[PDB]
C-alpha cells in the first residue's frame, strides 16, 4: 500500500489499505493477486488471461484430492441443449501454449479466473425436512472461475 | 493437450455460499481460520441467513459497557439474504474430475446488531402492503424458524455427488450456430 | 396567477410608466424599408 | 342572434387583388364555411429583398434600364449587379466559385455540383471556360452601358442563384397621421 | 476588462471579481528583495510549512503535533520559525473551537494539547486535525495570491489579488505612497473621496483604452463627479 | 466502368434515405405509438371497477386505430387535403373491444369507438401511405410533401422534436465560489418523476430529495441501504485511495456523531422526515415508511430484502461527488450531446393519450356508479351509452393539445407549451426544415451561452449551420442529414447476455475489489464487474454486428471512471458508419456493386455487419476516418459521406466549405424565407398566406443534398446573370442593382395568395 | 507550416514523454497551450505577410484594404493563404469528447490540426474537422452578437 | 411553371425552344449542351433559361379541377 | 485515525473511561483496544 497510519494477529484495529493517487493504478495490478497468494490493452489482457489460465491449472492440479477446498464456477445460464440435467456435460480440456478451454457440450468456450473476493467464502448445504433440519457446512471457496462462450 | 472431465450433479440438492463481508479471505500466507459457528438460523420463503459467532471475552471485549448497554453480547450476529443467481456452481476435484453442484441464493453475511435493535426497542418501550413493505412485514410477522448446525459432514455429500455423476451420460446434439442465438 | 392588479398596471416594460409616460406611440410617423440614394444631399 | 345587421368582409389592401378561388363548404359541425383566396401578382421594386445562398442579402436599391447596364461582347447584360465590397469582409469565396461553376455549367450544358467538401473542381470549370472562349477566372471585359467604353477593370460576370425573400417593402410600408387610439391610454 | 468592469464600477460593488493591488517596492531584486515582501503578503502557510500534521495519542494524553520544516521557510524567504506559527494557531484554533495551552516541544514541533456527553474529545480531535493545516501563520488573511511582475521594463513590482490596501501600503518594502488597487470602494475607505473619484476616472479610462474606444476624458470626469 | 469505393461509398446515403427518410423520427414514433403504445395503455388500464356491485367488471381487451374487424378493409378516412379545405381534423376512430357483464350471466365482445385519433400524415394509418402520385393526384396531395405533421382544424401542426437531458442518469456538476458539488439523477419512471440530489455541504456529502424534508447524511443513507459495515462504505465510495478516503472520512465519522447505527435505526432516521402522503393509509407512519422512502429515492424499484442495487447506485453517485471534490474537471458537461435525449411525437402523444384515457375512465366509472345507484329498475341493458357520449373527450383533448401546443398532463404534473408549431409553408425547404427541427429544454438559464455553443460532439448528429438568428441561437437545432434516433430496447435480455459474457452479478462481489476491475453498467445502473473489459466490449460489439443484440444498443468503455456502459434507451441520436477492421474498410466495393445493382439495400449493410450505428458515447471510443485514403490500422470506423454533417436546409449552399460560417448560418435562415414553388398541389391549396414565384429555376450549381431532398423539383429562386462591380452608387451596403426589362420579362416575379375564412354560424334562437 | 507543425509536435512530445519548462505564470498544461498558441499565431502572421506582399496591384481585396473601404489584410490572408486558428472562449477548441476534440483524431491529441488550426484558406476549402471548428468559432461570434 | 417566352437578360425568344429541346433530348438523344447549341442558344443567359427551367406546369396539371 | 473495528468493521473511536485510559472503544459492538504504554499516531504528508 502506502504510508499507512499506525497478542492475537486477527484482532487488531483493522485499517483500510491506503495508497496515494499518483500511482493508484500501479498498486492495483500487483494487489489484484497479491491479496490472494493462493496455494496495448489487447496484448496486456491476453497475457493476463494466459497467466490466469496457468494459475487456474495450478489450482486444479492442487485440487486433485483435497476434501475441504472449493472453487465456484460461473457458467452460462442457458447452457447448450442436452434443470433435470445430469451426467457428463463436457470437460475442461487444456490446449497448447498453456491455455485452457471448456467444451460444455459440442460448443467450445474459454475459461477465466473471475473476480477476486478478499473475504471468507464458506459453502453450506441447507437440508430442511419435516423431521429435522440441519446446516451441513462443507468447506470454503478458493476463487471463482468464469466460463464465457466464444465465437 | 490433456483432458479434465466435467460432471454436473445434485439436481435435487440445494447448496448455499456464505460471503463474510467482515473476515478477510487470508491474513497470512495460508487461509485464515474458519470462524467458529454456533446457533444458526434461517427463514423459508424469506431466505434470511442468521449466524451467531461467539466473540472473545478473554481480551478486547469491554465487559462492563457490553453488559451495561446490551445484555447478551457474547455472540456476534451475521445477517444476510440469499440472492438467486443462475449459472453458479461449486466445484472440487476427486479423481482428476471436476464436479459441479448448483448453488442457490448466495449470501453476504454482514455484521448484525440484534442487541442494539432490542436495546433500542426497550428504550422506546416507555391495506394491500405491496412492494418491499410486504417484505419486512413478512420478516417481522412470519418468522422464527430455528435451524440446527452440523459441520464436518462432507464425505456423504461428496460420495453422493460422485454416485449421481457416474450413472447418467448424454450426448450434445444442438449445433454451436444455434447455440449463439440461444443465449 | 393571472389576476392583474394596480401594481401590475404600473410595473414593467409595458406597464404604466415605462410603457406610456416616457416613451409612447406617436401620431404622424411612418416606417418602411430603407434604400440608398447617392444623389440626395446628406441632410 | 329577422333583421340583419351588415358585417361585410371588406378588402383593405394598398394594392388591388384578384379573386381566384371561392370555396363554399360545411365544417364538421354542421354550418357553412366560406373561404375566398385573393391573389396579388407582385413586381420587384425598390426595397425588395434578394439573397444568393451565401448570406449576402440586400434590397433592390435601383432598377435601371437595360441600356444603362454594362454589356459584354455578345450583348449579355446582368440581371443583378452585386457590389464587390460585400465579398472582402464576409469572405464568401463559395459565391465566387459558384459563379464560375455555374458559368462553366451553362456553357457546357451541365448542372454543376457545389457539394460540401467536394463539388465541381475549380480548375475543370476553368478549363471549360477557356475552351468556350472565356477567361478562366470568370472575368469578362465589359463595355459601359452609359458611355460605351470598355471598363478599365475586368468584371466578374456569370450566373448566380438568387432567391426573392418573402420580405417585400409593399408589406412593410406604413404611415400613420391620426387613427385609432387605445381606449385606456388614448395613445395610437 | 470590459463592459462587466464598467458595470461593476458604476454599480459601486463592494465586492468585485479579480481585484488587483499594484504595490511597487523600494528595492530592485528578486533574491531576498521582492520575495521577502511577497512572503509578507500571502494567503495560508501552515499547510505550506508543516510537511505533516500528526494526531498523537498516549495512555492518557492526546497531542496534535506538527513538525515544521526550516527548508520551506528558508527557500521561500519567510520570516517565522516557531512562536509566530504558535500564536497564529492560537487565534485560528480559538476562532474555530478554542486554544487554551499550545506548547512547543522544540526541534520545530509545536504540540497542541486537547483535553475535555462522550466522544467529544474524539470529535474535537478529528475536526482539529482537519481544520489545523488551513490556518494563516504568515501574510495577510485577505490576499488570494501574490505575483511579482514586469511592466515591459526592468523594475519589478508585485500585483497582489487581495482585498486589503491599507495593509499592503503598511507592509515594509512597499511604497505606501504609490500603491493602487482596482477597487474604488477600497480606495474610498482608505484614501478618501477625491482619490476614489480619481480611481473611478482612471479605471473607466483603462477599460475604454484597452478596447480602442475613443471617449473624451471629460465625459469620464463628469461620471466620476456625479458618482462622488 | 468499375466501381471506385473511395467515391461510390456515398451511395449508402441515398440507399439509407430511401428507407429512412428525413421525416422518419415523426413517422416512426407515431407508428410505434399506434402499434404498441396504445396496446400498452389499454393493458395498463385494462379494467375499471366500482366500489359497489362486485358482480360487475368492465374490461379493455383490444384497441385499434382506424380499422374495425367487421370489414377486412380499413375505414374510410376523409383525405387530408379535404380536412385542410373544410377545417377539419384528419383523424381515425379509436376502436376497442369490451367485456362488460350482463345481469343474467352473459359475457360478450363488441367493437366500439371511443373517439378519434389525429393521424400523422404518411403514417401507417394515413391514406397517403403507399400512394404512387396517381393516388396522390386523385387525393389532391403533393408527392413531395414530407408528412410527419397533423391536420387539426385544417391547420398543419408539427410536434417538434424535443431535446431533454437523459432520464435515469447521474450528472455530476461542481461549482465555484459556493464550492458545492452536486450529483443529480432525474428518475422518470412511468408513474413518477423525481430528482435525487447528492449535495456537498460544509465538506460533507448529503442526500437531498423533494419528498424528504431534510438533507440526509450520506453514510446514514448507505446504512439504510443495507451497507452498514462502515468500512465497505469507505470501500464503496473511495476504494484504495488516500485522497478520497481522507475526503469521505468526515461523513464516515458524522454517521456516528449522531450515534452508532444499525440498518433499522438508519431506516427510522430516514422515515422520520418523509413528509406525508395526503393523509391516506395513515396507519403506516412507522419504520414501515422507510420502505417507500427508499423505493421512491430513485428509479430503481427494490421489492425485496436486498438493497444491493440501490446501495451501490448511491455509493457510485457518492464516489462521483468525491472524485469531483478531489479533482474538478471530473464533472459532466450538461451540453454534451451524449447527455441529451430526443423525445418524439409518438412518446408525446402516448403520454397525452394515457392521461386523457385515465380521465375518460374515471368519468366513465362515476357515470356507471350514477346509473347503478338506484334501488329498483337497475337493468344492465346498454351500459355503453355513457361511452357513446363520453367518447368525445378523448377526441377533444387530443385535438386541443395538438392545436394549441399546451399539454396539461396531471399525472406527471407539468404544464408545457410550444409542443406543436404551425407547419411553415414559406417554401418547400421551409416545411422540410421545420421537420427535423429540435427545440431545446427550457430553464437553461438563457443568460449564458453554454447551451447556445456549438458542440464538437454534435458532429454528424445535428446540422452545424442550421441554427436560427435572433434570440434562439443554439436553442433551436436541426437534425443532420444521415442520423437515427434510437428506440427503447428491453434491458432484461441484455443484462442476461452480460452475465453470460463474464459479468459476475453485483451481489457476488466484495467491496474491496469493486474498484479493482471495470464495472459494467446498464442504462447507468451497475450490474456487476468484468474481468477483461475490452474483451467484453469487443464480444458485445461482435454480437451487435452479427445481429444477436439490437443494433441501437451502444457499448462504450470509460477509462477515467473505470466502467463499461451499455445504453438501450430510446432518444439517443446515432448515425451509420462504415466499420473499419484490420486497417481495411468492410465495404470493399463488391457490396457497392450489389447496392447499385438494386439488391443489397442499406439494411443489408447492417445485416452483414458492414456498417453500424454509433451514438455519441460510442464515438468517444471509436477512431473514425474521414476518407478511405487516410485509414490507419488504429482506426475503427469510416465516414460514409462527410457532407452529411449538414442538415437538409444547409444542403442548399453550394461550396459551403469556402464560406465563412456565419454566412452559412444566414443562408440557413434565408432559404426558409425564399419564395418559390410550394407543392404540386399549391394551386389546389387555400392557405392563409402563400408566396409563389412565377418562373422558378433550379440552381445552376446544386449539391448532392439538393437532389436527395428533391429541392431541384420545387426550387425557390432564379439564376440571375450577375456582374460583381460597383455601379451607380445605389449598391452600397448590400443594396442590389436590378435590371429593368429583366423584371419586365418576368425575373423575380411572384404572387401572394391570401385566404379569408368566414363561418355562417348558427344561433340559439 | 511544416516547420511550425514539427515544432508544435516536438513540444507535444516533450510535454508528454519528458517535461517541458513550465512558464512562471503557467503550469504544464497552460505553458504548452500558450506556447503553441503563440507559435500558431506567428505562423499565420508569416503566411499572411507572404500573401500580402505577393499580391498583385489592382488586386481588389488589397485595394479595398489599402483605401479602407472594406475588409482587412487579415481577411485577405484568410481568403488566400490560411484561416489560422479557431479561438473558442479565448483559447483553442475544447474537448468535446473524452480528452479529445473529435473522434476523427487520436485520443489525447494536442496537435494544431486536432485543436482548431485551419491549415486551409477559404479559397482552398475546409476539411470536415476544420469546417466544424470554424463553425464553432463563428457560432460563438453569432451568439455573442445576439 | 411554363417556360419563359424571353431570356431574362438578352430578351431573346426562348419560349419556342422548350418543346424542340425536349424532343432533341428524348428523340435522337443528344447532350444538353449540343441540344442547346443546335437551337441557337449561344449566349449563356439564353442557355440558362432552358437548362435550368423546371416544368412545374405539367405537375400542376395533374390536379386538374375540371376533369 | 481512520480505524475500524475487528468485530463489525464499524468506525473506531477513542474514549476516556475509568482512570482516564484512552482506549479505542468501538461502538455497536463489545470491542475495546486498550492503549498500554503505546503510541498511536496517524499523520498525513503535506505539500
Ligand atoms: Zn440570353
Ligand atoms: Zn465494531
Amino acid at each position: 500500500x502506502x504510508x499507512x497510519x499506525x497478542r492475537i494477529e486477527q484482532l487488531f484495529p483493522v485499517r483500510p489499505v491506503r495508497v496515494r493517487h499518483e500511482d493508484v493504478e500501479t498498486v492495483k495490478r500487483e494487489i489484484q493477486e497479491a491479496l490472494s497468494e493462493k496455494p496495448k490493452e489487447a496484448a496486456a489482457e491476453l497475457e493476463l488471461l494466459n497467466a490466469d489460465h496457468q494459475h487456474i491449472l495450478r489450482k486444479l492440479k492442487k485440487m486433485n484430492n483435497k476434501p475441504e477446498r472449493f472453487m465456484v464456477f460461473q457458467l452460462p445460464t442457458r447452457l447448450p441443449a442436452f434443470r433435470e440435467l445430469a451426467g457428463k456435460v463436457g470437460s475442461i480440456r487444456v490446449h497448447k501454449s498453456g491455455k485452457l478451454s471448456v467444451k460444455i457440450g459440442n460448443v467450445v468456450m474459454d475459461i477465466g479466473k473471475g473476480a477476486e473476493t478478499t473475504f471468507l467464502q464458506d459453502v453450506i448445504a441447507l437440508s430442511i425436512a419435516d423431521d429435522a433440519s440441519s446446516a451441513e457446512l462443507l468447506g470454503r471457496v478458493d476463487g471463482k472461475i468464469v466460463v464465457t462462450p466464444q465465437i | 493437450i490433456e483432458e479434465f472431465p466435467l460432471k454436473i450433479s445434485g439436481e435435487e440438492e440445494s447448496l448455499h455460499v456464505f460471503q463474510y463481508a467482515n473476515r478477510p479471505r487470508l491474513v497470512g500466507r495460508k487461509p485464515a481460520e474458519h470462524p467458529f459457528i454456533s446457533a444458526a438460523r434461517y427463514k423459508p420463503k424469506s431466505h434470511l441467513w442468521e449466524i451467531d459467532i461467539p466473540l472473545d471475552e478473554q481480551a478486547f471485549y469491554n465487559k462492563d459497557k457490553a453488559e451495561s448497554e446490551w445484555n447478551g453480547v457474547n455472540v456476534q450476529t451475521l445477517k444476510g439474504v440469499g440472492v438467486e443467481n443462475n449459472g453458479q456452481y461449486a466445484a472440487f476435484v476427486k479423481d482428476m474430475q471436476v464436479y459441479l453442484v448448483p448453488i442457490e441464493r448466495v449470501a453476504q453475511l454482514k455484521p448484525f446488531f440484534k442487541y442494539i435493535d432490542d436495546a433500542n426497542v426497550t428504550r422506546k418501550q416507555e391495506n394491500r402492503l405491496t412492494g418491499s413493505l410486504l417484505a419486512h412485514k413478512v420478516a417481522d410477522e412470519e418468522a422464527n424458524i430455528e435451524l440446527t448446525w452440523a459441520e464436518g459432514t462432507f464425505e456423504q455429500f461428496k460420495d453422493t455427488i460422485v454416485k449421481e455423476a457416474e450413472d447418467k451420460t448424454l450426448v450434445a446434439l444442438e449445433k454451436q450456430e444455434d447455440y449463439i442465438d440461444n443465449l | 396567477k393571472p389576476i392583474r392588479g394596480f401594481c401590475q398596471r404600473l410595473k414593467g416594460k409595458q406597464g404604466r410608466f415605462r410603457g406610456n409616460l416616457s416613451g409612447k406611440r406617436v401620431d404622424f410617423s411612418g416606417r418602411t424599408v430603407i434604400s440608398p440614394d447617392p444623389n440626395l444631399s446628406i441632410d | 342572434s329577422t333583421q340583419y345587421r351588415e358585417a361585410p368582409v371588406i378588402y383593405r389592401g394598398p394594392e388591388p387583388s384578384h379573386i381566384d378561388q371561392v370555396m363554399m363548404s360545411v365544417s364538421d359541425n354542421d354550418q357553412a364555411l366560406i373561404k375566398v383566396l385573393l391573389r396579388q401578382n407582385r413586381r420587384p421594386e425598390l426595397g425588395d429583398k434578394f439573397s444568393s445562398r451565401h448570406g449576402q442579402k440586400g434590397v433592390c436599391g435601383i432598377i435601371v434600364k437595360q441600356e444603362d447596364m454594362p454589356f459584354n461582347d455578345q450583348g449579355i447584360v446582368p440581371d443583378i449587379i452585386m457590389n464587390p465590397h460585400g465579398f472582402p469582409s464576409r469572405m464568401t469565396v463559395g459565391k465566387m466559385i459558384e459563379l464560375i461553376s455555374g458559368k462553366a455549367g451553362v456553357l457546357n450544358g451541365t448542372l454543376e455540383y457545389g457539394t460540401c467538401f467536394g463539388g465541381s473542381k475549380l480548375e475543370d470549370m476553368s478549363k471549360i471556360l477557356v475552351d468556350q472562349g472565356f477567361n478562366y477566372s470568370g472575368k469578362d471585359m465589359l463595355y459601359s452601358g452609359i458611355t460605351g467604353e470598355c471598363l478599365q477593370a475586368y468584371i466578374f460576370f456569370g450566373p448566380i442563384y438568387y432567391q426573392k425573400l418573402k420580405h417585400m417593402v409593399l408589406d412593410k410600408m406604413h404611415a400613420r397621421a391620426r387613427g385609432p387610439r387605445a381606449v385606456l391610454t388614448r395613445q395610437p | 476588462l470590459g463592459v462587466p468592469r464598467i458595470k461593476e464600477i458604476i454599480n459601486a460593488s463592494k465586492v468585485i471579481s479579480t481585484p488587483i493591488i499594484n504595490a511597487v517596492l523600494v528595492n530592485d531584486n528578486d533574491e531576498r528583495a521582492a520575495r521577502v515582501v511577497k512572503g509578507r503578503v500571502e494567503k495560508t502557510l501552515l499547510s505550506d510549512v508543516a510537511f505533516y500534521v500528526q494526531d498523537v495519542y498516549k495512555d492518557n494524553l492526546s497531542f496534535i503535533q506538527v513538525r515544521i520544516d526550516l527548508g520551506t521557510i528558508d527557500k521561500l524567504q519567510l520570516e517565522l520559525t516557531i512562536e509566530d506559527i504558535a500564536v497564529a494557531i492560537t487565534r485560528a484554533s480559538k476562532l474555530k473551537i478554542q486554544a487554551s495551552d499550545v506548547n512547543i516541544i522544540g526541534k520545530d514541533r509545536i504540540a497542541i494539547n486537547v483535553f475535555p456527553s462522550e466522544n467529544d474529545v474524539f470529535y474535537r480531535m478529528q475536526q482539529l486535525r482537519r481544520a489545523l493545516p488551513d490556518v494563516v501563520v504568515k501574510g495577510l488573511p485577505d490576499i488570494s495570491r501574490a505575483v511579482i511582475n514586469i511592466r515591459d521594463d526592468g523594475k519589478r513590482e508585485l500585483l497582489v489579488e487581495g482585498y486589503g490596501l491599507r495593509d499592503v501600503m503598511c507592509t515594509d518594502g512597499v511604497i505606501g505612497s504609490r500603491t493602487t488597487t482596482n477597487h474604488v470602494l477600497e480606495v474610498f475607505s482608505v484614501l478618501g473621496i477625491e482619490a476614489a473619484r480619481y480611481s473611478i476616472i482612471r479605471e473607466i479610462n483603462y477599460t475604454m483604452s484597452n478596447h480602442g474606444m475613443s471617449v473624451d476624458p471629460r465625459h469620464i470626469q463628469l461620471l466620476g463627479d456625479v458618482m462622488t | 466502368d468499375e466501381i471506385n469505393t473511395a467515391q461510390d461509398k456515398w451511395h449508402l446515403l441515398p440507399a439509407f434515405l430511401k428507407v429512412k427518410g428525413l421525416v422518419k423520427q415523426h413517422l416512426d414514433s407515431f407508428n410505434y405509438f399506434v402499434d404498441t403504445d396504445l396496446k400498452k395503455i389499454i393493458k395498463a388500464n385494462q379494467l375499471i371497477l366500482s366500489d359497489v356491485d362486485p358482480e360487475f367488471y368492465l374490461k379493455y381487451v383490444d384497441i385499434r386505430v382506424g380499422k374495425k374487424s367487421s370489414s377486412s378493409t380499413k375505414d374510410y378516412l376523409t383525405p387530408p387535403h379535404e380536412c385542410r379545405l373544410r377545417d377539419m381534423t384528419y383523424s381515425a376512430p379509436i376502436y376497442v373491444d369490451i367485456e362488460y357483464t350482463r345481469g343474467r350471466n352473459i359475457i360478450m365482445h363488441k367493437d366500439v369507438e371511443i373517439g378519434r385519433m389525429p393521424i400523422m400524415l404518411r403514417s401507417n394509418k394515413c391514406i397517403l401511405y403507399d400512394a404512387d402520385e396517381s393516388k396522390m393526384a386523385k387525393l389532391n396531395e403533393c408527392p413531395l410533401d414530407p408528412g410527419g405533421y397533423f391536420i387539426v382544424n385544417g391547420t398543419e401542426k408539427v410536434i417538434l422534436v424535443q431535446e431533454q437531458l437523459s432520464k435515469n442518469r447521474i450528472i455530476v456538476e461542481a461549482d465555484e465560489k459556493k464550492g458545492i458539488v452536486q450529483a443529480s439523477v432525474t428518475s422518470s419512471t412511468h408513474e413518477r418523476k423525481s430528482k435525487t440530489y447528492v449535495i456537498t455541504k460544509n465538506g460533507k456529502i448529503y442526500l437531498k430529495h423533494n419528498s424528504i424534508a431534510e438533507e440526509i447524511p450520506i453514510a446514514i443513507v448507505l446504512k439504510a441501504c443495507g451497507i452498514l459495515s462502515d468500512l465497505e462504505i469507505m470501500q464503496l465510495v473511495c476504494g484504495n485511495d488516500s485522497s478520497y478516503q481522507d475526503i469521505f472520512a468526515v461523513n464516515l465519522e458524522e454517521s456516528s456523531k449522531l450515534d452508532i447505527y444499525t440498518q433499522q435505526q438508519a431506516l427510522e432516521y430516514i422515515g422520520a422526515k418523509v413528509k406525508t402522503m395526503r393523509r391516506q393509509k395513515l396507519t403506516i407512519l412507522q419504520e414501515g415508511i422507510e420502505a417507500i422512502a427508499t423505493t421512491v429515492i430513485a428509479h430503481l424499484t427494490v421489492e425485496a430484502l436486498d438493497f444491493r442495487e440501490k446501495a451501490l447506485y448511491i455509493a457510485m453517485m457518492t464516489r462521483r461527488v468525491v472524485m469531483a471534490m478531489y479533482n474538478p474537471k471530473m464533472i459532466d458537461d450538461r451540453d454534451y450531446v451524449g447527455n441529451k435525449r430526443l423525445e418524439l411525437a409518438g412518446q408525446l402523444i402516448s403520454l397525452l393519450f394515457e392521461d386523457l384515457f385515465k380521465k375518460f375512465n374515471n368519468d366513465f366509472k362515476l357515470s356507471i356508479d350514477k346509473v347503478l345507484k338506484k334501488p329498483n329498475r337497475a337493468m344492465e341493458y346498454d351500459a355503453l351509452l355513457s361511452i357513446n357520449v363520453h367518447s368525445n373527450n378523448i377526441t377533444s383533448g387530443l385535438n386541443r393539445a395538438i392545436s394549441t401546443g399546451n399539454w396539461s398532463l396531471k399525472r406527471f404534473k407539468m404544464e408545457r407549451a410550444g409542443v406543436t408549431h404551425v407547419l411553415s409553408r414559406l417554401s418547400y425547404i421551409s416545411a422540410l426544415g421545420m421537420m427535423t427541427r429540435i427545440s431545446s429544454q427550457f430553464e437553461k438559464s438563457r443568460k449564458v451561452s453554454g447551451p447556445r455553443a456549438l458542440q464538437p460532439s454534435q458532429f454528424g448528429m445535428l446540422c452545424t449551420a442550421d441554427t436560427p438568428e435572433g434570440e434562439a441561437c443554439g436553442l433551436v437545432k436541426n437534425l443532420a442529414l444521415m442520423t437515427h434516433i434510437t428506440t427503447d430496447d428491453e434491458e432484461e435480455p441484455i443484462k442476461k447476455l452480460c452475465y453470460v459474457l463474464g459479468v459476475e452479478d453485483i451481489t457476488l462481489i466484495d467491496s474491496a475489489s469493486l474498484h479493482l476491475n471495470y464495472g459494467v453498467y446498464l442504462n447507468g445502473t451497475l450490474i456487476g464487474s468484468i474481468r477483461f473489459p475490452t474483451k467484453f466490449v469487443t464480444q458485445f460489439r461482435h454480437l451487435r454486428r452479427t445481429g444477436k443484440v439490437s443494433e441501437f444498443i451502444s457499448i462504450y468503455s470509460n477509462s477515467h471512471q473505470m466502467a463499461v456502459h451499455i445504453a438501450t434507451d430510446g432518444g439517443r441520436i446515432c448515425r451509420p458508419l462504415i466499420i473499419v477492421s484490420d486497417g481495411q474498410s468492410r465495404v470493399k466495393d463488391i457490396h457497392l456493386r450489389k447496392l447499385l445493382d438494386g439488391e443489397l439495400d442499406f439494411d443489408d449493410f447492417l445485416k452483414l455487419g458492414l456498417v453500424e450505428y454509433l451514438d455519441v458515447n460510442e464515438e468517444n471510443d471509436s477512431y473514425i476516418a474521414l476518407y478511405e485514403k487516410d485509414i490507419v490500422p488504429s482506426m475503427t470506423h469510416l465516414e460514409i459521406e462527410p457532407f452529411t454533417i449538414l442538415g437538409a436546409v444547409a444542403g442548399l449552399i453550394p461550396y459551403p466549405h469556402h464560406n465563412q460560417s456565419p454566412r452559412n448560418t444566414y443562408q440557413c435562415a434565408m432559404g426558409k424565407q425564399a419564395i418559390g414553388a410550394i407543392a404540386y398541389n399549391q394551386f389546389k391549396r387555400i392557405d392563409t398566406l402563400l408566396y409563389l414565384m412565377t418562373y422558378p429555376q433550379q440552381p445552376m450549381v446544386k449539391t448532392k443534398t439538393i437532389e436527395l431532398i428533391d429541392y431541384d423539383k420545387l426550387p425557390a429562386g432564379q439564376n440571375a446573370t450577375v456582374a460583381v462591380m460597383s455601379y451607380s452608387g445605389y449598391d452600397i451596403e448590400d443594396a442590389l442593382v436590378l435590371n429593368k426589362s429583366s423584371i419586365d420579362r418576368g425575373f423575380g416575379r411572384c404572387e401572394t395568395r391570401r385566404k379569408t375564412t368566414t363561418v355562417l354560424k348558427r344561433y340559439a334562437n | 507550416v511544416e516547420i511550425a507543425y514539427h515544432k508544435c509536435d516536438e513540444l507535444i512530445t516533450l510535454f508528454n514523454k519528458g517535461e517541458l519548462e513550465t512558464q512562471p505564470g503557467c503550469n504544464e498544461e497552460q505553458t504548452l497551450e500558450a506556447k503553441i498558441g503563440g507559435l500558431l499565431s506567428k505562423v499565420r502572421e508569416e503566411v499572411g505577410d507572404v500573401c500580402i506582399n505577393e499580391l498583385d496591384n489592382w488586386n481588389a481585396p488589397l485595394i479595398m484594404a489599402t483605401c479602407g473601404s472594406k475588409g482587412s489584410t487579415l481577411n485577405v490572408s484568410q481568403m488566400v493563404a490560411v484561416v489560422g486558428q479557431q479561438i473558442i472562449s479565448g483559447n483553442r477548441v475544447p474537448d468535446g469528447f473524452q480528452d479529445r476534440s473529435l473522434p476523427h483524431f487520436p485520443k489525447n491529441s494536442k496537435t494544431p490540426q486536432s485543436k482548431g488550426f485551419v491549415r486551409n484558406s477559404f479559397f482552398s476549402g475546409l476539411s470536415p474537422p476544420e469546417f466544424l471548428f470554424h463553425a464553432i468559432s463563428g457560432r460563438e461570434g453569432l451568439v455573442d452578437t445576439a | 411553371m411554363i417556360v419563359p417566352v424571353r431570356c431574362f437578360s438578352c430578351g431573346k425568344v426562348v419560349g419556342d425552344k422548350w418543346e424542340s429541346y425536349l424532343n432533341l433530348l428524348q428523340e435522337d438523344e443528344l447532350d444538353e449542351g449540343t441540344a442547346l447549341s443546335r437551337l441557337g442558344l449561344k449566349r449563356y443567359c439564353c442557355r440558362r433559361m432552358i437548362l435550368t427551367h423546371v416544368d412545374l406546369i405539367e405537375k400542376f396539371l395533374r390536379y386538374n379541377p375540371l376533369e | 485515525m481512520l480505524s475500524f473495528c475487528p468485530s463489525c468493521n464499524n468506525m473506531l473511536l477513542i474514549t476516556s473511561g475509568d482512570s482516564g485510559v484512552y482506549t479505542l472503544a468501538c461502538r455497536s459492538c463489545p470491542y475495546e483496544f486498550p492503549i498500554e504504554g503505546i503510541e498511536i499516531y496517524d499523520r498525513k504528508k503535506l505539500p
